[PDB]
């Protein structure tokens, strides 16, 4: 079929590599709608079991790619809780839509939300210092720019240079933009009054997993106690905790880091690159979500809001 | 009144391997099976002199929530001895539950330190050993009743390597660990915990290297208690009932704990307290 | 090179107060009144005592005077006019070293405040002298001591200390973190001192000074000039196997690194000092 297709379509996109966090959130959306309408299903318990059997291939395809496992288990939650308060219910699979559809338009305002809250974290003569390329940063600092007058240093990831196309982006919004070579955090540090950056995931302990030098920046963060903002919406807030049996960590080609005309010294020399890194909770300072501006030590109840305990595993 | 005691010391005596507070509740709730207003009452004295005979923290908390389990219910006797009972099946599978959530913290390979004896831990690395997992454990002697060499002797019929390190080494063998599980006694109102003494300057020591600093606690352990300082802790806990001081217990900050597995999820120490405000 | 060890242990007998290195010393000297290759009996001297002892102290102490004396032979050189030299100077440093205690308490016992309360580890010859003299000079505290497990020196201190009429108590071993916030200053006897200015002392000392620095107690190290050994720790392993073993399985070390940052104050013989000063005294102490 044209949905079976376009699933296994998703899967090998997803491990081979080939969009932004919002945009990969509003496919899986898409195709979870899809799921449930087109397939047949009797009960509202079938259903929750493709939709496991869907989201653990898609969640195992790239594990490190918790958006989509994320999104997976807002549906299995709108799932449960659109046949609880109907507790084979005929309307059940139309009212699923309908609280899908009222997530996709939670959804594309969520970076709207965040950037809304710019004002009230960015004042003039400030000094601001990120280091990824995201979204909700670049327009977090572009909502903060409209009125006031600031700073801001964009530290390149190392590996992919992307705060390079960050810089790029912000220079041209008139924002004064400096990058830096990522060996220098903790030499403007000083300088630096507030670190905003953003993650791949937030994981149910207020710790999160973002671009692989944002440890090395928080470490510095508070070390000379500048507060580490973190712009991030509610699909990067997975439920896992950082458990050592399941590996977060993502490791690319070392032609990223040591390029192949190295030579013979490549048959020797074990290069890594990882593109992750973990970020302690007690390393952070707020949480700019679309609902607010919470505290780490608050996640845990996102949590309780968000996903049902039972959907933590698949 | 006085069968109650020796009823409890029996829970005590045909099964070591059900916990303190446990025990408290099965002798509780079978002196419930022998007016009803003001029950709350009876049950008072019971709790009372259980935690006469025994000073730890979680028989005066676990019986205390048993006294409002039973009483978030408000004959009437007969729907409190069956919910209840449903309150001992699901603190029968709180250590499976605690189990399975904390085993996989543990890398394959590392190298855990814990402290004196808990049946928490020793099932946490029962279930760590059973998913194939491969370490090592640093184990102190507590002082004084030398529970160390119980859990350690408990522990190598598991074979894992089991070092009974000396009580005051903590802070030699703390870099010689990847992660340090200690079971509560009791888990106070802020996140920290009470437990057997040591227990603070092993999270002192842990935090002065950033090794994680797992807790294992289960869900009647939650009392009420909100210390400040190793004062505000009780001399009912702390005291077990050439001068010596000799505390049984001591408070640890929420601040040096990393996380709590206890029976209901996998907690930061700053979830704890919602957990107590939703029993109240 | 038997009889050697014979009068240690006997040093050790009719003097325990006087500590083991300059048990160390004495003997050794002794062993010096029985060119070159004197130098090398010394050096055999040094690795026999140690090798019966294991403490830093003594493979300290003794090597010091394995420099205080070969200094002289830098001035001059001779065969037996350098042995009487070797005697005559020697013995200045024996008696210049019997007098460290008296300087440590005199120098200590003005931080302790009136109606204070130290805490104290397993046993030393130099706190136990630094109370003295703080109850000689009419001040009045309580001390806490920890019992200090394998060897119990803590009951040991402490009845050594309730006959100076202080209010002492014995508190267990795992204890330290709950009665530290009732400690004003914390006092213990380093066994030796390492390059850096921290110190190696007994096990526990050093989660003795990791809640202290996380209360802000201040942390007193009572040493003497002969215990600054030459070196340098960078972190519980690196302290050698000869000075940490005496000697379900046990792992007992006796002694454990403390480092600087952890340390308030030195109270050592040649003068108060803060922990980067000892670095430089051990320069001056080895050129
Ligand atoms: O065996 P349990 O119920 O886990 O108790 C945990 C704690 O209580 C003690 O057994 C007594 O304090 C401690 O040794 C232990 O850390
Ligand atoms: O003061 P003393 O007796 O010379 O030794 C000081 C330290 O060495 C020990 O006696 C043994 O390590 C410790 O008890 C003491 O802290």
């Amino acid at each position: 079929s044209e949905l079976s297709e376009r699933i296994e379509s998703f899967v090998e996109t997803l491990k081979r590599g080939g969009r932004s966090s919002e945009e990969m959130a509003r496919e899986t959306l898409g195709l979870l709608r899809q799921i449930i309408t087109d397939h047949r299903w009797s009960n509202a318990g079938e259903l929750m079991e493709l939709i496991r059997r869907e989201g653990r291939r898609m969640t195992a395809a790239q594990p490190s790619e918790t958006t989509v496992g994320n999104m997976v288990r807002r549906v299995l939650k709108i799932i449960r809780e659109e046949y609880g308060r109907l507790h084979h219910y005929a309307q059940l699979q139309s009212n699923i839509i309908e609280a899908i559809n009222e997530l996709l338009v939670e959804l594309e305002g969520t970076m709207e939300n965040i950037a809304a809250q710019a004002l009230e974290h960015i004042h003039s003569n400030e000094v601001i210092m990120t280091i990824g390329f995201s979204r909700t940063v670049e327009a977090f600092l572009k909502e903060a720019a409209r009125k006031r007058k600031f700073h801001v240093i964009v530290a390149e990831c190392a590996p992919f240079c992307q705060g390079h196309e960050m810089a790029v982006n912000l220079s041209k919004a008139g924002i004064e933009t400096t990058v830096m070579t990522d060996a220098a955090i903790f030499a403007v540090m000083s300088r630096v009054n507030k670190v905003i950056i953003g993650t791949k995931t937030i994981l149910a302990n207020g710790a999160l997993r973002a671009v692989t030098g944002t440890h090395t920046l928080a470490l510095a963060a508070k070390h000379h106690s500048t507060p580490l903002i973190v712009c991030a919406p509610m699909f990067k807030l997975s439920p896992q905790f950082p458990n050592e049996e399941d590996s977060f960590h993502k490791f690319v080609a070392p032609e990223e880091v040591l390029p192949f005309t190295e030579g013979d010294i490549l048959e020797k020399v074990s290069v890594h690159c990882p593109v992750f890194d973990y970020v302690p909770p007690e390393l952070i300072t707020l949480f700019i979500s679309n609902i607010g501006g919470n505290a780490p030590s608050y996640i845990y109840r996102l949590m309780s809001e968000l996903y049902h305990p039972d959907d933590h595993v698949l | 009144d006085k069968e109650l005691i020796e009823y409890f010391k029996s829970q005590m005596k045909e099964d070591p391997d059900m916990a303190s507070a446990v025990a408290a509740i099965r002798t509780l709730l079978e002196f419930l099976k022998r007016t009803i207003q003001g029950l709350r009452a009876n049950l008072t004295s019971a709790i009372e002199t259980l935690c006469g005979v025994d000073s730890s923290v979680a028989v005066s908390s676990g019986g205390e929530l048993f006294l409002r389990f039973i009483s978030l219910a408000s004959k009437c006797k007969k729907i409190m001895i069956e919910r209840g009972e449903l309150f001992l099946r699901r603190i029968s599978l709180s250590r499976n539950k605690i189990a399975d959530l904390c085993h996989t913290f543990i890398k394959d390979g590392a190298t855990i330190l814990t402290h004196a004896y808990s049946r928490v831990v020793l099932r946490v690395l029962e279930a760590a050993v059973a998913a194939k997992k491969r370490f090592s454990v640093y184990v102190t002697e507590s002082q004084p009743d030398l529970s160390g060499k119980k859990m350690a002797k408990a522990l190598c019929h598991l074979n894992v390597p089991v070092t009974v390190v000396l009580d005051a080494a903590v802070g030699y063998i703390m870099e010689k660990a990847d992660l340090v599980i200690v079971g509560a006694e009791g888990v106070v109102e802020n996140g920290g915990i009470i437990n057997k003494i040591g227990t603070n300057q092993m999270a002192v020591c842990a935090k002065a290297q950033n090794k994680p600093f797992y807790v294992v606690a289960e869900s009647f352990k939650f009392v009420r208690l909100f210390p400040l300082n190793q004062q505000d802790v009780p001399d009912k806990f702390k005291y077990k009932a050439l001068k010596e001081e000799h505390p049984w217990v001591d408070y640890t900050a929420p601040s040096l704990i990393t996380l709590l597995f206890t029976d209901l999820g996998v907690l930061t120490p700053s979830a704890v307290s919602d957990e107590l405000i939703k029993l109240y």
